[PDB]
């Protein structure tokens, strides 16, 4: 159930940006806009928890070539920056 | 179907016992010798009907969100704004 907590919430977070795409098409960050940036903050910050999970002491760029080694991961960051090319849009 | 002020959800509950029977009618037809050992084999899949439709009707979702998106859709009713996006 943390699998279907987290689903659920994932499940209904792009129920909430298909909120903010039909009626909410506003030039400024409204009510229910803000959350979203801190809904960013939230699960990127869960990498966070992973680089700092189970590392060797010295290297850091030796173990992020292994999220390197993982095209999801890089299906992770790349819905990350292309938010980036559409949050400044 | 007594009560006088809900024939019109008296029109709407009783058409799927049409076809909840319609099941019934196909369990006492698990009979033919081409039909009985192979309507065994959706036997095999009557939770794996629950798989594929939570599959692909939710997958339709993620076409049926993404069409109204870009084009703008403008007719919209008291549930009919559902039929012009969401039922079409």
């Amino acid at each position: 159930v943390v699998f279907h907590l987290n689903i659920l919430s994932y499940f209904a977070f792009l129920c909430l940006f298909a909120y903010v795409l039909m009626v909410d098409f506003q030039p400024v960050p409204s009510w229910c806009e803000c959350a979203i940036y801190l809904w960013l903050f939230s699960l990127v910050c869960e990498e966070m928890r992973q680089l700092f999970y189970d590392p060797d002491e010295c290297g850091l760029m030796k173990k992020a070539a292994l999220y390197f080694s993982d095209f999801w991961n890089k299906l992770d960051v790349g819905a990350i920056l292309l938010f980036v090319a559409g949050l400044t849009c | 179907r007594l009560i006088p002020a809900t024939l019109y959800p008296g029109r709407v509950i009783l058409s799927l016992d049409f076809i909840l029977f319609c099941l019934r009618l196909m369990h006492i037809f698990t009979i033919s010798k081409t039909l009985g050992p192979k309507i065994i084999i959706v036997k095999r899949m009557m939770k794996d009907v629950f798989f594929f439709l939570f599959l692909l009707a939710v997958w339709v979702v993620s076409f049926g969100v993404a069409k109204q998106a870009i084009l703008i859709h403008n007719e919209r009713r008291v549930d009919w704004l559902f039929r012009g996006a969401v039922y079409h």
